[PDB]
C-alpha cells in the first residue's frame, strides 16, 4: 500500500527554524515531481511548495525566500527546511502527490496525514 | 467601408509565447482575449 | 497568480436534495480544474479531476463540468455520507490554488 509519512513537527520560537521530512513508500517517489501543503486551524488548504522529480526545479509559494524544498531519491524521503518561522506559520503540514495533468504527470493522487507546526 | 472584423489578434495572455508556439483559446483572462 | 473563488461559502441541505457548489477563477484556466472532498480531521480526497473527469471509486452521484473561468460541481442527491468542505484547486500554472473551501 501507499504511504506518506511526516515527521519533525512540534513547537518552535518565533524567527527560530525547524525541519521537516517525509517519508515515501509503495510507489516510484523518484519519478514523481512532489508538492508541499499546509492548513491552519480554521482555514482552508494552502500550496506551500513543489520540487520535480530530478530534485532540479524548484518552485515556491507567503514563503518564498525562507523555505526550501529538497529531495533525496535514495531514501524516498521530502523535505522541507522552514527558516525565519513566524506565528503565521502555524499550521499542519501535509507531503502530497498531487494529480497533474500539466506539469507532474502524476495519474494517481496521495496524500500523508500531516504533521503540527506550532510558532510561539 | 463596413469594416473587415475578419481578423483578429491577441490582447490578453497570463505569459508570452515561445518561439513558434500558437495559441487560439478562447476562455476570458483576467477580457475577452481577442480583438 | 491566479486568485480562485467559491461560492456560496456555506449552504444548507437535507438528505435527498440537489447540491450545487460554484468555482470562479480570475484567470481562463481551460479544463485544469480539481474538485477535492475533506472531512474534519482527515487529509483531501480528490473527486474531479480536468473539471469533469470522475476519479475511480467516486459515486455516479457527484458529477461535474465548465471551462475557462466558471465550473460547476454537483451532488444529484445528497446522502449523510455527503457532508464535508469541498475546494476546488488549479493546476494550470504555478503557484498551484486552492478555493476558499465551501461548507455542506
Amino acid at each position: 500500500e501507499v504511504q506518506l509519512v511526516e515527521s519533525g513537527g512540534g513547537v518552535v520560537q518565533p524567527g527560530g527554524s525547524l525541519r521537516l521530512s517525509c517519508a515515501a513508500s509503495g510507489f516510484t517517489f523518484n519519478s514523481y515531481g512532489m508538492h508541499w501543503v499546509r492548513q491552519a486551524p480554521g482555514k482552508g488548504l494552502e500550496w506551500v511548495a513543489f520540487i520535480r522529480y530530478d530534485g532540479g526545479n524548484k518552485y515556491y509559494a507567503s514563503v518564498k525566500g525562507r523555505f526550501t524544498i529538497s529531495r533525496d531519491n535514495s531514501k524516498n524521503t521530502l523535505y522541507l527546511q522552514m527558516k525565519s518561522l513566524r506565528a503565521e506559520d502555524t499550521a499542519v503540514y501535509y507531503c502530497a502527490n498531487l494529480k497533474d495533468s500539466r506539469y507532474s504527470g502524476s495519474y494517481y493522487d496521495y496524500w500523508g496525514q500531516g504533521t503540527l507546526v506550532t510558532v510561539s | 467601408v463596413s469594416g473587415n472584423y475578419n481578423y483578429l489578434y491577441r490582447l490578453f495572455r497570463k505569459s508570452n509565447l515561445k518561439p513558434f508556439e500558437r495559441d487560439i483559446s478562447t476562455e476570458i483572462y483576467q477580457y475577452f482575449p481577442l480583438r | 497568480v491566479i486568485w480562485m473563488t467559491q461560492s456560496p461559502s456555506s449552504l444548507s441541505a437535507s438528505v435527498g436534495d440537489r447540491v450545487t457548489i460554484t468555482c470562479q477563477a480570475s484567470q481562463d484556466i481551460r479544463f485544469y480544474l480539481n474538485w477535492y472532498q475533506q472531512k474534519p480531521g482527515k487529509a483531501p480526497k480528490l473527486l474531479i479531476s480536468d473539471a469533469s473527469n470522475m476519479e475511480t471509486g467516486v459515486p455516479s452521484r457527484f458529477s461535474g463540468s465548465g471551462s475557462g473561468t466558471d465550473f460547476t460541481f454537483t451532488i444529484s442527491s445528497l446522502q449523510p455520507e455527503d457532508i464535508a468542505t469541498y475546494y476546488c484547486q488549479q493546476y494550470d500554472n504555478l503557484p498551484f490554488t486552492f478555493g476558499p473551501g465551501t461548507k455542506v
